[PDB]
């Protein structure tokens, strides 16, 4: 994660040969299936308890359509790198 | 000459909002700082507050204030040494303006001990060797979103039983530092102890639209690649202002919420012909809603 | 009674009433005693200190008891920072009602085939001794008397002579009746 | 009864709820006053005295009264120690209850709004049996005890002996606000 | 030549003022440590092993002051470890030769300057008998006394000749109990530990006096800081003696003691600090009595 933060924010990569690559205009999609997130998100929403009016307890589909960098940092993302995947699909 | 701790302040106002009380404790250590610099310890400074309250602009204005390189850092990307590398960068490697500039570590919360004693390995004058820089005149300003620390302060100060317990962040204390999991020894290099205040909504329209930097101006910039003008009805700022706040990130929630709400048009944007104007109303920024589109 | 053991996970073995009082939930189960009054003051200081924004669960299954005790737990619910709710649960006579309708407003409830009864208070002490003593006796009680009606018609928000007619004699209520009374503002039942 | 066990946030220390809120100095007198009750009172607070000699101690009355004598072990103990000993009308505070509320520290007796505080001269503090002569002895020792009760509230409430003598003759039932105005506390909590 | 036992004094009482019997056994202990590795080692000559100190004193009382002054006087290696760091070997945390890699990282890996170092271990009160405890314990055994440890930069260290002062704030060692190993044993260390430590020094626990002397005498006191400070303007600083009195007070009621002078000195001189290169024509700065104590401005003498 440390060492693709320079490759996500702009660097320049230097390569074998058949180079300097500036990485500024490269544009990155990162993704996988964070099956620890449901519980993250779980944790930090859902206000269960024991009584009338307490919440009573899964929905995937609501909890990742909730997501929020708070979630991923607790997953296990450094803020470093979710800082700079501003867009979550 | 040395701008006086007022001269600097008076700047400080311009780029940051709020938060007039760490503004002047850091106008005064930076003055001393570099008022020592021109003649016993040195004094650092600790930045309490929340996420999104602007620890880290408040450490770049000053650096550009003082006409001294800047370098970001981050307690949790914890190597140290790349910061005085990244330092040497903003002034050209020239060694004279990176051994008098200002270093800014945020996420200091997050390792309350190998990497605090890193820390203080460059916070305690030493000398980086980057691919020769003495750290000792190299003003570092450290801070981070200290939530636990109200709890370590109520515990000392109503109280259970007949009782209602930055109202405490502006007493914080080493002691209270210690507790929280900060080393005493790092905590002694980190003298000065200022707060920053969350920002309300209306602060957060000041970010949406002030700034050089301005979220609003970004996305009218967007639309204004294209033969459109962009333009925030006052609902839609004051909604996405407590939007963001409803996140507990201050201004840094306002960035996704803008992208959030105008994606829905910005796809459409390069097929739709003959418009001239998009308003966002508040409608946009609440509900799933259209803008006005003006054709 | 045995009281069942029960985990908590976070493990950590409770009775269930600790159980309970871990999620805010305070019990007032039969009479009104200075002893289990105390308890439930005792608990109504803890949690406003745990916690002194969250909402605080009193159940209520009480046919009434001292009017000093269930005063003690009256002020100590309008003290504390955190809205105390009340529920009854099987019946809320005397000042187990008082203590129902003290709950915060909007937030009393009654179960469905709860029983709720309010009446003016017997005897807080004995009327022995002389003429004299049992003059202050009886006045002392016509003082409660009048404190608790213009109490609970703040509580039901109507006049001191409609609460003065009712507790005359013991008025049972159905749960919808107390609702209409104004002695809780829900009925639950999922 | 069942006393609820709670657990303090330090690792964890498990509490009964009374011992939970003693870490906080409060110490309760509920019921009436006997040695036994009287003595724990007292153990509670030198024990309070030595852990902060200087911190307040809240001293929560619910009482309809007790033995007069058990009361004056809690009553010489709170002037004794060190600490403020701040007093709080629970419900009621009658007789030696009404005594241990008005004998807190002035300035720091308090009541809540719907408490009833009774004050009144002491019934037997033991039979009168036996022999003229024993029943006489009694009888002094009661008036004695009497003139004490009242010289002891009187200069609680700032008033005279007279008005004590007065108005302690019969059982003299007091609001929260009847008795500040009378003396015998400083203020009424609300919130 | 080395500096006299009084000379080591000397140089503690520029920077610790109070605890006057501690420096007696630190300077003593060190003058003749640094003898003990002075003396010649050849032929009949009897081989000198040293005296390790258990120092025994309030929290903020100046243990850590005493051991770093005293370092700063000899140049030798200085390094200080905190025992609740450390585990046991099998298990997450330091190991006690994490100790020994930060001594020698101090000095470069020259180990001949390692191996004449001193090491200032606290906490040892935490590691008590009552993984975590008695094995750290256990595992400090043979560091504290020969042992040769292997160091990556792999480096064999002696650690024979390292002097090493272990303390910590036992304070249940005031109720266990002059103390005697049988004091300690009852606070849960273990004699074998008890034995390598043969000197206990104490340290009395700071009054109000101190702290004010905390606050003007020592070469790097707050006093003098900022009077320096003031005096890059040109601008006398002063403090009423009723100043330095109500800070000291403060200091011990709010129960910070030494380590919150500084807070409140910068708290005070702050309003100043933010004028004082505009204030042109003033001489003089006063810290009153009123200035600490109350919600009061600094007086300015012009
Ligand atoms: N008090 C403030 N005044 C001006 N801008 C602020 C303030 N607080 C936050 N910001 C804005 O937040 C944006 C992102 O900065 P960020 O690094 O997230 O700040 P923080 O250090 O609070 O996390 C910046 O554009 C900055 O203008
Ligand atoms: N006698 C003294 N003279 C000067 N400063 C002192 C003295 N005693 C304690 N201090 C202050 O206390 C702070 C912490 O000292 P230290 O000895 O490390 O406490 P502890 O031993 O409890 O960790 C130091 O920064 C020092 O300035």
């Amino acid at each position: 994660q440390q060492a693709l933060l320079k490759l996500i924010e702009g660097t320049v990569a230097s390569v074998p040969p058949q180079i300097n690559v500036d990485t500024t205009n490269i544009l990155f999609i990162c993704g996988g299936a964070f099956a620890g997130l449901e519980k993250v998100i779980r944790q930090r929403t859902e206000k269960g308890g024991i009584g009338f009016g307490a919440s009573v307890h899964a929905d995937i589909t609501k909890l990742f359509g909730i997501v929020e960098p708070e979630d991923l940092i607790k997953f296990g993302l450094i803020p470093e790198l979710i800082g700079r995947l501003p867009v979550i699909a | 000459k040395l701008p006086t701790p007022a001269e600097i302040v008076a700047n400080l106002n311009d780029h940051v909002i709020g938060q007039e009380q760490a503004k002047k404790a850091l106008a005064v250590s930076v003055y001393n700082h570099y008022k020592r610099l021109r003649h016993l310890s040195k004094s650092n400074i600790l930045l309490i507050g929340p996420t999104g309250s602007g620890k880290t602009l408040l450490a770049q204005s000053l650096a550009r204030k003082l006409d001294v390189p800047f370098v970001m850092a981050d307690a949790t990307t914890l190597d140290v040494e790349q910061i005085i590398t990244k330092l040497l960068g903003k002034c050209d490697f020239d060694v004279e303006k990176a051994q008098r500039g200002i270093v800014y570590i945020d996420q200091i919360d997050k390792i309350s001990e190998g990497v605090q004693q890193a820390l203080l390995k460059l916070i305690e004058g030493t000398v980086a060797s980057v691919p020769n820089v003495d750290t000792t005149n190299i003003l570092f300003i450290c801070g981070g979103a200290f939530a636990g620390l109200e709890k370590v302060i109520r515990q000392r100060t109503g109280g259970i039983g007949f009782g209602a317990s930055t109202k405490l962040f502006g007493i914080v204390e080493p002691e209270d530092l210690i507790k929280f999991g900060l080393i005493p020894e790092l905590i002694g290099r980190l003298p000065v102890i200022a707060t920053l205040e969350i920002l309300d909504e209306d602060a957060l329209i000041n970010i949406l639209t002030e700034p050089k930097n301005a979220l609003v101006k970004q996305y009218q910039a967007l639309f204004g690649m294209e033969n459109v003008e962009l333009e925030f009805e006052e609902g839609a700022l004051r909604s996405i202002a407590r939007q963001a706040m409803e996140r507990k990130t201050g201004a840094r929630g306002l960035r996704s919420i803008v992208e959030r709400c105008l994606l829905d048009t910005m796809y459409r944007l390069p097929d739709l012909k003959g418009l001239k104007k998009v308003v966002v109303g508040k409608a946009v920024i609440e509900e799933g809603r259209e803008p006005e589109l003006v054709f | 009674y045995l009281v069942p053991t029960v985990i908590e996970q976070s493990e950590r073995a409770f009775d269930i009433y600790s159980r309970l009082l871990k999620e805010r939930i305070v019990f007032l189960v039969g009479p009104v005693t200075d002893e289990s009054a105390n308890l439930v003051v005792a608990q109504l200081l803890f949690l406003e200190s745990e916690n002194p924004d969250k909402d605080i669960f009193f159940y209520i299954n009480s046919p009434g008891g001292s009017v000093t005790a269930g005063m003690s737990i009256y002020d100590t619910m309008n003290f504390i920072k955190p809205d105390v709710s009340t529920l009854c649960l099987g019946q809320a006579a005397s000042m187990g009602a008082f203590l129902l309708s003290a709950g915060e407003k909007g937030k009393r409830f009654a179960l469905p085939n709860s029983r709720i009864m309010i009446h003016q208070p017997l005897i807080s002490g004995g009327l022995g001794g002389q003429a004299s003593d049992i003059e202050i006796h009886a006045r002392e009680l016509l003082k409660i008397k009048e404190k608790l009606n213009r109490l609970m018609a703040k509580h039901c928000d109507r006049d001191l002579a409609d609460l003065e007619r009712d507790t005359d004699r013991d008025n049972f209520m159905s749960a919808e009746e107390a609702k209409e009374y104004g002695l809780i503002d829900q009925i639950l039942e999922n």
